[PDB]
This record gives C-alpha cells, sequence and structure tokens, in this order.
C-alpha cells in the first residue's frame, strides 16, 4: 500500500493564509519526491511545486513564487504546504502527489485533497425552500428542494431518510454574485400520490453544524 | 513549454476504439504522462514515460507517439473508462478530454417552479427550470417574463451522466427582486435541443 492522507477542509478570509498537511505511510518518505496540485471548480490540474523531503529544497513554480512555503517533517513523515494572502482564484482543491526520485514528470499516488475556499463571506447555514408540485406533466410529477445562501461547500440532500432514491437528481451548487452557494434537488415522483405521500428532503450543511429538515407539499 | 489536448469532448459506445491526442510547442523527448479523473474523485495515473503502462492499468490503455504527437489509445472502452483524461507536459496539465456514453437522442421533461411563497417574504423571487433525462448534454436554456428575454440574471448547472439511461439534467435558476418579480404575469423556460423547442409557463397568481 501506498497512501497519502491530508488535512480537513478549511475556510478563509482574503488575505489570510492557509496550511494543509499531508501525511503519508507505506513507503520511505525519504525517497520521493512530494509534489503540490491543485484544481479550480470546473478547471483543470496545475502545479504549484515540489520538496525534496530528504534536505527540504523546494521548487516552486513562477506563478506562485514568493507566496507558497512548502516544509516536511521527516519524524511523522509529512509535508506541508502554505499559501499566503490568498484571494476569490485560490479557491479550489488541493492535492498532494508522489513522484519517483528527483522527478516530476510520474506521480502514481496521490492524497484525497483538501478543499480551500477564500471569499469575504462568512460560513452560513442554507434557507431550504420548497419546489412545490401543482399535475401538468402525465402521471409523472417533479417536487424539490432549493437549498439557497449557504457557505461553504458542500451540502448532502437525502429524501425521506435515504428511503427515496429513485428518480433523485440533486445538481450542483452554483456560486451567487453575493458568494453565497445555491443548489436544487429534484425527484420524480408518481402524480397520484401528491396529495398522500409525504415527501421531506433531509439538507446537511456540516461546515456550518446545521441540519434543515423540509416538507415539500403540494399547492 | 506548451499544450494542446484535442478533442475537448468525445461521445462513444462500450466497446469502440477512442484515440486522444495532445501535443506539445517544442521538442520533450518522452516527458509526456497520462492520468484518469472521474467526477469527484482523485486523478489516478495510467501511463508515464510515454508508452509505459502503469501497473495495475489494464491492457486497453496503451500510448504512443514520438516528437509531439503523442496521442493516447483505448482499444475497447469499458464502462469503468468514461471519465476525464489529463495530459501532462513536464509541469504543464492539459485541458482534458471528457470521454461520455454515447446513446439516443431524448427530449427532456421540462418542469418550471414558481418562487415559494416563503422566499417571497423575504425580498427574493427564485423561479427554477428542469430538465430530467435529456441527451446530448448540449440544450439551451431561456427565460421569458411577459414574453421578454432576460439572458443576464440567470445561472444553472448539469449533472453527471446517469448511470442507468445514460442522460443528463439541468437545473436553471432564474433570480429576480420581488418587486420586479409582482411585476410581470408569464414566467417561461425554453428548452432548445436539436430541431425541437420545449416552452414551460406559467402565470403568477393561476
Amino acid at each position: 500500500q501506498v497512501q497519502l492522507v491530508q488535512s480537513g477542509a478549511e475556510v478563509k478570509k482574503p488575505g489570510a493564509s492557509v496550511k494543509v498537511s499531508c501525511k503519508t505511510s507505506g513507503y520511505t518518505f525519504t525517497d520521493f519526491y512530494m509534489h503540490w496540485m491543485r484544481q479550480a471548480p470546473g478547471q483543470g490540474l496545475e502545479w504549484m511545486g515540489w520538496i525534496n523531503p530528504t534536505g527540504g529544497g523546494v521548487n516552486y513554480a513562477h506563478k506562485f513564487q514568493g507566496r507558497v512555503t512548502m516544509t516536511r517533517d521527516t519524524s511523522i513523515s509529512t509535508a506541508y504546504m502554505e499559501l499566503s494572502r490568498l484571494t476569490s482564484d485560490d479557491t479550489g482543491v488541493y492535492y498532494c502527489a508522489r513522484s519517483p526520485a528527483r522527478e516530476l514528470l510520474p506521480l502514481d499516488y496521490w492524497g484525497q485533497g483538501t478543499l480551500v475556499t477564500v471569499s469575504s463571506a462568512s460560513t452560513k447555514g442554507p434557507s431550504v425552500f420548497p419546489l412545490a408540485p401543482s399535475s401538468t406533466s402525465g402521471g409523472t410529477a417533479a417536487l424539490g428542494c432549493l437549498v439557497k445562501d449557504y457557505f461553504p461547500e458542500p451540502v448532502t440532500v437525502s429524501w425521506n431518510s435515504g428511503a427515496l432514491t429513485s428518480g433523485v437528481h440533486t445538481f450542483p451548487a452554483v456560486l451567487q454574485s453575493s458568494g453565497l452557494y445555491s443548489l436544487s434537488s429534484v425527484v420524480t415522483v408518481p402524480s397520484s400520490s401528491l396529495g398522500t405521500q409525504t415527501y421531506i428532503c433531509n439538507v446537511n450543511h456540516k461546515p456550518s453544524n446545521t441540519k434543515v429538515d423540509k416538507r415539500v407539499e403540494p399547492k | 513549454i506548451q499544450v494542446t489536448q484535442s478533442p475537448s469532448s468525445l461521445s462513444a459506445s462500450v466497446g469502440d476504439r477512442v484515440t486522444i491526442t495532445c501535443r506539445a510547442s517544442q521538442g520533450i523527448s518522452n516527458y509526456l504522462a497520462w492520468y484518469q479523473q472521474k467526477p469527484g474523485k482523485v486523478p489516478k495515473l495510467l501511463i508515464y514515460g510515454a508508452s509505459t503502462l502503469q501497473s495495475g492499468v489494464p491492457s486497453r490503455f496503451s500510448g504512443s507517439g514520438s516528437g509531439t504527437d503523442f496521442t493516447l489509445t483505448i482499444s475497447s472502452l469499458q464502462p469503468e473508462d468514461f471519465a476525464t483524461y489529463y495530459c501532462q507536459i513536464y509541469e504543464t496539465f492539459g485541458q482534458g478530454t471528457k470521454v461520455d456514453i454515447k446513446r439516443t437522442v431524448a427530449a427532456p421533461s421540462v418542469f418550471i417552479f414558481p418562487p415559494s411563497d416563503e422566499q417571497l417574504k423575504s425580498g427574493t423571487a427564485s423561479v427554477v427550470c428542469l430538465l430530467n433525462n435529456f441527451y446530448p448534454r448540449e440544450a439551451k436554456v431561456q427565460w421569458k417574463v411577459d414574453n421578454a428575454l432576460q439572458s443576464g440574471n440567470s445561472q444553472e448547472s448539469v449533472t453527471e451522466q446517469d448511470s442507468k439511461d445514460s442522460t443528463y439534467s439541468l437545473s436553471s435558476t432564474l433570480t429576480l427582486s420581488k418587486a420586479d418579480y409582482e411585476k410581470h404575469k408569464v414566467y417561461a423556460c425554453e428548452v432548445t435541443q436539436g430541431t425541437t423547442s420545449v416552452t414551460k409557463s406559467f402565470n403568477r397568481g393561476e
């Protein structure tokens, strides 16, 4: 086994700094280079730099030169990555990838990633509004919930405490101009059950430790 | 050192032979790697040198190319091979190629949801349009308020391809102030897809 475990998600105000750890096991930590990656939402991968764990020497990309600090602790086989003076386009998922010897091309093993969100907004619980059905679509009706104005990602939406899974589509969140995320979760159900079957969406927002249960009733 | 990866997105059926090409701007010897990334997942190394398959990768993945060609061929496509592929040239990564499951064209089931009364009391109205189980993913969504195109005050997102029917679903939200939402009557959502347009509408208060 070759394993790379990173620290939990971080939320930072602009101008602050974030530090992410990369605890490795299953191999000699000093025999391989450790690289740092990041991926903006909907974008590709870009390379930030690497650190040689033997002596701590680093090689940063010119984009992050003078703004990223990469260290390591051999006693715990952990590599650290710090990014200072954060900005909106510093939001993304950061990875630590292993490469053989004094190389950078083969990235055989990667960490699970660390979500870093940079914004002037503060962590806020979501406002769940009903997508109430009426039906004018044959024997199938559509209903759902609108998870509105929450920060940061992510939120998880289930239906009837997971009892209702067929026909459920939970769409990716969109970043509004106010800096707050908003997504919708929908489910197609038989129209004959709108007035009798109870439909409840369970929205969980771990960053704010807020769970909202909302019943969607027909109009 | 620059990278151009093509095609941006292709659609192929299971068992087909696909080729993804990514080209460098200059001589790179054999310093090119290929990676596979599924949505919400971690990138996985497939081929590292220029044709040297990583241990554990199935034989259907093959690499080839010299100079600046550097193709990537999958001999027989598999259900688990539908993802986005990246190529790496030194410290630069390519834009990426999305591999899609080919399927029949399907018209979406269009639903429109008026803003909830609960949300209207806070001063903001959000009307949501739902596109259910359509193909291909390329679909144009437009909002018309009192027979007038809005064009600049809406957002949308697309779910990942369904594992059963290989279709897509889209949700679009038109954001208006409470005052503006109550100055108009007709709200319509139009889906344009392959010589077919479907418009779902409702009248406020009716």
